[PDB]
């Protein structure tokens, strides 16, 4: 080779060294796709732990998480979601106060759970109107049976946990929505991806802790499946 | 009666050679697919080679005439080959712990302690054992390490340690498997134990304990068979890689 | 409203283009492929002398 | 883009001097650096080279054991003179040179600092007193003792211009390509072992000394130096 | 009223279809059953380029047939030297979801873009010596899918806002805007004369636009799913479009027709990239079955297969001299075949 070819090889090796350094950072950062709705409080969840895409980088147990709010995009998604075939989780935020726009939210988990390029990708569910849900269901104006029939033929499952004791007719109100989403996420894609539900409020803290726990579980399951364990 | 413990050991160890040769051959053939380029398959291949060279050496052992000239080199090379195997089991256990228990900070490359714990520390231990006492390698009768003096400790202390850790880690990895299975509980945990038996070496406890001799022989002679079955034939990643590469070679 | 008028104008624009027979411009492709065939390295593999790769 | 330097003056034959070069408006951490000497009323000669980052350092057959180092954070190239032989009383010029495909090595030059002190492919430029008048055409010839034509088909002849009381400016790189920000009236031609540089319509700003460089073997050899006396 | 306008539009569409059918005399197969076959074309991986961190989403060939640009959705834009498998440049990106890249014909600028809504033009020939964002283009309310360079000062982009845009780089504004697409435009191909360009969208259509202050000249339909690749014929009188219905179709600019379809019963995946050889005899298409297929562009049949990839093949390209074919896939690898 010539001198100007050896120097080019050296420049390429330096580029490769920098690329190695960047790959160390890239592999240690877990990318989350924050996919909610207009009525959902995703814009407040991102603010509490704080055109195009919006990147929000945080860190809980010295572990870097990189949330990506999809912003100025059209009303169709079946194209750019292919870019998120390698993300750790899809954080789906649903507002529970608006019962009317919950069937529409219902027929969006199915478009994510049952869509290719996403069979190895799990969904973290954030129902983000708990205080608003309680305020609505303590009054009589809110009527779950009205918007959603078949609510009466449903009881709070044995696995229930009112956090501050909560209040009857409220825990069932949350758990009907939880069960509906988990039924959408249950009878499909068994053994490749799982749904993690969490009740939360927009101003509530420890939401990043919940994301950290769910990411821990997702990566644990994927690593177990890398072996012939399950 | 030492009449069947030899034939069972010989047939098992002989099938082990073929199975591990197949394991390394298939891991080298499917070394281009991105799914088989990780520290995990490096550990699998290295442990496979270590057990292969240990079992071939033991098969040569069963027939080599005792003495001093071939026997000494044979014995020394049958310590840095059943100790490197044990160190690679320990490396596999540590990687499993840093992958199922501590799930974060695992994708980072650490091909320095793994190749230092296996193919490393075994050499240091063998060097110090040779320095402390060299005549204990010759022994008498059967050509092995001294199963009469403290020289066997240089093998039984590094081994019994690993077996302990590879038990405790196993317990952890089972408990998680229990909790995940507590979302069939007796079905998934049993399969996990079966898959972890060959790489973690938890079937060697009978060596410390010793009817049990037959179990020891039948379990640690087919170690290569179990590795080949549960990490080269029943593994979904390797199966998919083999399918893809066969399709590639068919179309190319 | 305006979208319908825009679509009507668009369809009117593309409906007034002189279209040639498919028999022609199908043999033109064959003519351009018969020529330039000697200049296509992938078609006829150029020997290792003229091959940067 | 400025590549100034300092650290010269009068040095006794004891052989102890440090001489540095500070660059501003650069990518100094990603660009190769050269030290090039010019004896008073004599020709040019190549002293030293440091690659991108470090790890590739070359010296001449005279200055070997004149160390040269780099300081990326402060953008400073350092030269340590361990000897003060009387033959080293040459002006020292910093040279910026980057080596990738299509690059233009020896693009920008500093401003020399004078420190008065009290295999080797030969470049021949015999003519040194070419008389020309403004508006005419000039042709300078340089010759190579070897063939400056690697198997990759890349000639490695460089043409430089040094106007009186000024630092050398890049004119032609690789015998055919014009440097950035130079008049199009300059051109370079050749076929190996012999090359020429043609100037058409001399505009009185081309008066100076012209130099030819090899870049095949890292011992870089200079031409004699042709002067257009005008 | 609205019904009258809809009836007029339906009548216009029916008239266009009738004119196309009437102009249809002979198919491509009938005028190609006699020419000798191209034979079993067997290329091989000469250079494999590695260094990217994540999936490669786009690549473009420099006009010198030597330099390469590859975009990876780790947020990187790498300029390679294909002859010597060397990394000429490594450009970090403000965003990390890049779906397109382009090399200027001169080689002084490089285009980039993606989900960030902005087309970034990077200048490779600064005096400072480092590639720098020369101009950021905003005005797209959606992800950029494909960008192409006409000259050193004009760029052409397609975005997820169902629009194309011709930008003046110096001013940073939209010199022209192309509307008429009812879905995300994914790829566009520049004509050799640089006066027209085709653009394929997710509404199962490909439209031809006039760059010099024009609108949609022709519309081409026939794909059963989203068109996610496009490439002009070297003559500029035809173009090939790849859709995720396992079909690459050839359309002729002078007749508004579908000349041929390149499909097999054993291929059910999508088609991500499409390209042409220098002579036009070969049509190259990368598929989602980790495979690249080369087709006899005259007699529609499979001519050869390049099967060296371990994940979805995303981008394809053929050098200006036809020397090699570069394929970039989701295993963070680009491979050169010839
Ligand atoms: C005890 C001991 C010490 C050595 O350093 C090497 C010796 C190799 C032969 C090995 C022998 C082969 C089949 C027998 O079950 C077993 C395992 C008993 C233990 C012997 C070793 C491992």
């Amino acid at each position: 080779l010539s001198a100007e070819d050896k120097a080019a090889v050296e420049r390429s090796k330096m580029i490769e060294k920098q690329l190695q350094k960047d790959k160390q950072v890239y592999r240690a950062t877990h990318r989350l796709l924050l996919l909610g709705a207009d009525n959902s409080g995703k814009s407040t969840i991102v603010k509490q732990m704080r055109s195009g895409i919006f990147e929000t980088k945080f860190q809980v147990d010295k572990v870097n998480f990189h949330m990506f709010d999809v912003g100025a995009q059209r009303d169709e998604r079946r194209k750019w979601i292919q870019c998120f075939n390698d993300v750790t989780a899809i954080i789906f935020v649903v507002d529970s106060s608006d019962y009317n726009r919950l069937q529409e939210a219902l027929n969006d988990f199915k478009s994510i759970w049952n869509n290719r390029w996403l069979r190895t990708i799990s969904v973290i569910l954030f129902l983000n109107k708990q205080d608003l849900l309680a305020e609505k269901v303590l009054a009589g104006k809110s009527k779950i049976e009205d918007y959603f029939p078949e609510f009466a033929r449903y009881t709070t499952p044995e696995d229930a946990t009112p956090e501050p004791g909560e209040d009857p007719r409220v825990t069932r109100a949350k758990y009907f929505i939880r069960d509906e989403f988990l039924r959408i996420s249950t009878a499909s894609g068994d053994g490749r991806h799982y749904c993690y539900p969490h009740f939360t409020c927009s101003v509530d803290t420890e939401n990043a802790r919940r994301i950290f726990n769910d990411c821990r579980d997702i990566i644990q399951r994927m690593h177990l499946r890398q072996y012939e364990l399950l | 009666h030492q009449v069947a413990l030899s034939s069972i050991s010989y047939v098992g160890c002989s099938l082990s050679v073929l199975c591990l040769v197949a394991t390394l051959v298939t891991f080298a053939v499917l070394s281009s697919v991105s799914t088989i380029r990780n520290q995990r398959y490096h550990i699998h291949a290295n442990l496979s080679f270590a057990v292969l060279v240990a079992q071939v050496l033991l098969l040569i052992s069963f027939r080599l005439e005792p003495g001093t000239t071939p026997c000494q080199v044979m014995a020394v090379l049958l310590h840095y080959f059943f100790l490197s195997a044990f160190a690679w089991m320990l490396v596999e256990g540590l990687h499993l712990y840093s992958m199922v228990i501590k799930v974060f900070g695992s994708e980072d490359s650490k091909h320095r302690y793994y190749y230092g714990m296996g193919w490393g520390f075994p050499l240091l231990i063998c060097i110090i054992s040779l320095s402390f006492a060299m005549d204990s390698y010759g022994t008498s009768n059967n050509c092995w390490l001294s199963l009469a003096s403290g020289a066997i400790w240089a093998f039984v202390a590094p081994a019994l340690f690993v077996i302990v850790v590879n038990i405790g880690i196993l317990i952890a990895v089972t408990r998680v498997i229990s909790q995940i299975s507590a979302d069939s509980a007796f079905k998934l945990t049993a399969k996990a134990v079966a898959v972890l038996l060959p790489i973690l070496g938890t079937s060697w406890v009978f060596g410390v304990l010793a009817v049990f001799q037959y179990m020891f022989a039948t379990l640690n002679s087919l170690q290569g068979l179990f590795i080949f079955l549960f990490h080269c034939l029943l593994n979904s990643e390797v199966r998919a890689a083999f399918k893809h590469k066969t399709k590639v070679w068919s179309l190319t | 409203i305006a979208q319908a008028r825009k679509l009507v104008e668009q369809l009117k624009m593309e409906a007034n283009i002189d279209r040639i027979k498919v028999s022609k411009a199908a043999a033109d492709l064959m003519a351009y492929c018969e020529a330039h065939a000697k200049e296509d390295p992938l078609l006829t593999p150029v020997p290792a002398s003229e091959n940067p790769f | 883009v400025q590549l100034v330097e300092s650290g010269g003056g009068l040095v006794q034959p004891g052989g102890s001097r440090k001489l540095s070069c500070s660059a501003s408006g650069f990518a100094f951490s990603s660009f190769g650096m050269h030290w090039v000497r010019q004896a008073p009323e004599k020709g040019l000669e190549w002293v030293a080279y440091i690659s991108s980052g470090s790890g590739t350092i070359y010296y001449a057959d005279t200055v070997k054991g004149f160390t040269i180092s780099r300081d990326d954070p402060k953008n400073t190239l350092f030269l340590q003179m361990t000897s003060l032989r009387s033959e080293d009383t040459a002006m020292y010029y910093c040279v910026r040179s980057i080596y990738y495909y299509g690059s233009s090595p020896f693009d920008f030059w500093g401003q020399g600092t004078t420190l008065t002190v009290s295999s080797d492919i030969v470049m021949t430029q015999a003519t040194s007193s070419v008389p020309v008048t403004p508006g005419e055409s000039v042709s300078i010839s340089c010759r190579s003792s070897k063939s400056l034509l690697h198997s990759n088909g890349n000639t490695y002849l460089y043409w430089f211009l040094q106007r009186p009381g000024q630092s050398p400016q890049l004119l032609i790189y690789r015998m055919s390509n014009l440097a950035s920000g130079v008049p199009d009236r300059f051109s370079g031609s050749g076929s190996g072992t012999a090359f020429t540089l043609t100037i058409s319509r001399l505009e009185a700003e081309d008066v100076g000394v012209y130099y030819c460089m090899q870049h095949l073997e890292y011992p870089l050899t200079f031409g004699a130096g042709t002067k257009l006396e005008l | 009223e609205l019904d009258q306008l809809r009836q007029e539009a339906e009548q216009l569409k029916n008239q266009i279809r009738d004119a196309r059918k009437a102009c249809a005399d002979a198919t491509l197969s009938q005028i190609t059953n006699n020419i000798d076959p191209v034979g079993r074309i067997q290329m091989r991986t000469r250079r494999t380029l590695r260094g990217h961190l994540a999936k490669i989403y786009a690549m473009h060939w420099g006009t010198d047939s030597r330099l390469l640009v590859s975009a990876s959705q780790d947020g990187k834009l790498i300029i390679w030297d294909s002859y010597t498998t060397n990394k000429v440049h490594a450009i970090p990106l403000r965003s990390s979801w890049v779906m397109t890249c382009a090399y200027a014909p001169s080689g002084n600028y490089v285009a980039c873009g993606g989900l960030d809504n902005i087309c970034s033009i990077y200048n490779l020939k600064t005096r400072e010596g480092n590639v720098r964002v020369s101009r950021e283009l905003a005005g797209h309310t959606g992800y950029l899918s494909c960008c192409r360079f006409l000259d050193d000062n004009q760029i052409v982009t397609s975005s997820g806002d169902t629009t194309c845009a011709l930008w003046d780089i110096e001013t940073g504004q939209q010199t022209t805007t192309f509307t008429g697409h009812t879905g995300d435009v994914m790829s566009l191909s520049l004509a050799p004369d640089t006066r027209l360009f085709v653009s394929g969208a997710c509404d199962a259509s490909a439209k031809l636009w006039d760059v010099r202050e024009g609108m949609c000249r022709q519309t081409f339909t026939g794909h059963e799913s989203d068109i996610n690749a496009i490439c002009f014929f070297p003559n500029g009188n035809a173009f090939a479009t790849g859709s995720d219905d396992a079909t690459c179709r050839l359309f002729d600019l002078r007749a508004d027709q579908e000349l041929m379809t390149y499909s097999h019963d054993n291929i059910i995946c999508g088609i991500t990239s499409v390209s042409f050889s220098k002579s036009g005899r070969l049509l190259l298409a990368g598929y989602d079955d980790f495979n690249c297929n080369v087709w006899d562009a005259l007699k529609a049949d499979r001519a050869g297969v390049l099967a060296g990839h371990d994940n979805r093949v995303s981008c394809l390209g053929v050098t200006d001299d036809g020397m090699a074919v570069a394929t970039g896939s989701w295993d963070s690898f680009l491979k050169i075949w010839n």
